[PDB]
């Protein structure tokens, strides 16, 4: 299977900046996607920024113009640039792969998560 | 499982599903403002044909039946058979007979006869206007109009061939036929029944990709455009291979095979259309020798790359 | 090697490689008393085309260019275009453009023309007599005959669309069309080149299978047999998947899907026909869901079973 | 590979019968074609019947109404009404056939016909 290592995350204040990074390893497929969802206590999962081999993004709206991902340094590695932050962006954020084939079915890997706090 | 295929046939060697005539390109629009709902060309990629839809580029929008007039008018009523000359069936579970045109417009053609008996045979331009009150193919029957010189006979096999579409010249350029306009397959305040869903975009940043012809014109100003979801090869190779589907989604590289280039990729869904990420009307600019491959089964996780 | 395969399609479910119509049956036959020449609908197992063979079904029997009227006639001289309407190169090694009739006959159909600039349309009904003086497609011209005298534009698109046949004039009933006399594609003093051969049985008791369609009659007592080695589907089916021969036999079962019974058993020869063993005209009594299925390649050795 | 275990054979009366059979075992396919070709002396080989999976058969012309195959995965050849032309080595011959890959041939090592 494939195995995600996130880091970063951690206590902000409003209107600063975090970075989160995570890298994917295992059975890791050419044709695929990477991202983030975030997801606070009592609310549904919600889609953060993603990107595709082929090279589209997509962010959910409430953080277009706010948060960048990439995946041009590291192997197998996507970063999320988490700039304004808000109170509302406060939840655990969880790196999340699919790894497709013209075989089967996509196989989805999901990182344990790393809390996010924005306060004062 | 059978491994999923797309044909490799290049869009100028292939055929429209929704008229019987080659395609010529491809075009991607917004389609917010009408609803897409053709039932020719409609299957899904694991071979599951929908609508009216069946295999025959030939027999798209072709009648077959007998026919009767009233006498001395140029109008016909067809009572309808089936594609192979057998009884057409009302209660199969199907929006009309497979075939018939999903778009309102009038149809010019030939209305062909043979008698059985003697082999004599006769034939005139006749037009089917798929928007009035006699279009009732669910029912069995259409009317077609003619300029008549030798009367066709009753209880003999008539064939509709149709070419092309026609508008009133002293009308508005263009104002038919209307290409996502479905016809009142039972005819007036009557309800279509078992149509293949509306398609459209979900994401931001997708539009439908549609397979264009240029349909020949007979009379006047019509509306030449016509797009299919699929081309007819496409529902044909679905059919045939009946590959399981391994998600909802099959991504699609549109291909150089000159230069190996990737000019834009695409996603087809399982239900049977194609979306790409674009906004705007465009007319797409392809190598001549171009074609599609099926790369992988992707998901909604998956952003297609802007075209 | 990649792995060699026929169309699971019913016969009815396919279509004539030599007219724009679906295949009705299988009709086996002797055929020493004529030459088996046709140039539509050939194409070997490993997806070579031949003679005038291309892969769309609906541009076969088709004609697209600009015409020219004749002086005082209701005949018109189409110059020739590409199905691309790009310009029709005659020193190309084929025997006339793709598509154009195989065979000598009173062809009938709608002329149809676009006016570029204002997109306004016309169509009028017309014939091209493919055994007359000016049909002379490999020079990049032919000739039509209307009933209109004044109404179609010089330097327009203008396509011919094929319906049905039509016997009239000096013939007696059912002498034509001709469906096994090649037309001269080049007209009378130039003999045709670079034809598909000819085919014939080779081993004793065997006859050509034939996939027949029978035509829509337009006018007359006309001969509506047409017969095709090929379905236009199979074309389509090698030219795709291009999987090489690995002999010049490939054995085929026609059969049952509803029992899994096989019926009857031929040869698939890789230039591209079939032979059955029989002797005597026969129509094939074949249940709706027969379809053929190619079971192995095999040789001269292999001998089979009278059907 | 295929192998072929030919039986029959040997010195016969003229206007006399032989019986042959041939056994097909190894890595034989469901599709094929098995019989017979001769070659007597400074002569050339012929076919002289072959049975197809199917039940097609061939004879050639010199044993029609003379010469019967049938056919388990073995053949047989009866040879009646004898003539001392039709002394030779007898070869069976078989075809093995696959929708994979061209035809694979294997042949026996033949017996002796004697006929005077």
């Amino acid at each position: 299977d494939v195995q995600l290592v996130e880091s970063g995350g951690g206590l902000v204040q409003p209107g600063g900046s975090l970075r989160l990074s995570c890298a994917a390893s295992g059975s890791i497929f050419s044709i695929y996607a990477m991202g983030w969802y975030r997801q606070a206590p009592g609310k549904q999962r919600e889609l953060v920024a993603s990107i595709s081999s082929g090279g589209g993004t997509n962010y959910a709206d409430s953080v277009k113009g706010r948060f960048t991902i990439s995946g041009d340094n590291a192997k197998n590695t996507v970063y999320l640039q988490m700039n304004s932050l808000k109170p509302e962006d406060t939840a655990v954020y969880y790196c999340k792969r699919e790894d497709y084939s013209a075989y089967a079915p996509p196989s989805g890997s999901r990182g344990r998560g790393t809390q996010v706090t924005v306060s004062s | 499982s059978k491994p999923f295929t797309v044909p490799i046939l290049t869009v100028e060697e292939m055929t429209n599903s929704r008229f019987p005539i080659p395609l010529e390109k491809l075009f991607t629009g917004p389609s917010g403002a009408f609803v897409v709902q053709p039932q020719n060309g409609r299957c899904t990629t694991d071979g599951v044909l929908l609508g009216t839809t069946q295999l025959s580029p030939v027999n798209i929008c072709t009648f077959r039946g007998d026919v009767t007039h009233i006498a001395g008018s140029r109008n016909y009523t067809m009572n309808l058979a089936s594609l192979n000359w057998n009884n057409y069936d009302p209660t199969e579970e199907i929006p009309a007979p497979l075939g018939t045109p999903d778009f309102v417009g009038k149809i010019q053609g030939l209305l062909t006869q043979t008698t059985k008996g003697d082999g004599s045979t006769r034939g005139h331009k006749a037009t089917v206007y798929t928007g009035s009150a006699p279009f009732t193919p669910k029912l069995g029957s259409v009317q077609f109009s003619t300029d008549t010189e030798n009367d066709f006979e009753t209880h003999q096999n008539t064939k509709f061939t149709p070419v092309g579409v026609i508008q009133d010249g002293s009308t508005t350029h263009r104002n038919e036929p209307q290409q996502w306009v479905l016809p009142s397959y039972s005819g007036r305040n009557v309800h279509n029944v078992h149509l293949a869903p509306a398609v459209a975009p979900t994401f931001p940043g997708e539009q439908l990709l549609f397979f264009r012809s240029t349909m020949p014109g007979c009379s006047g100003y019509p509306n030449m455009d016509l797009d299919c979801l699929l081309p007819q090869e496409w529902v044909q190779h679905f059919y045939q291979e009946a590959a399981p589907a391994q998600s909802d989604v099959a991504l699609l590289r549109f291909v150089n095979p000159d230069t190996g280039r990737v000019l834009f990729e695409c996603k087809l869904h399982k239900s049977g259309y194609v979306t790409v990420a674009h906004t705007g009307q465009h007319d797409l600019v392809i190598p001549p020798n171009g074609y599609f491959r099926f790369d992988s089964w992707v998901n909604q996780f998956y952003t297609l790359a802007p075209m």
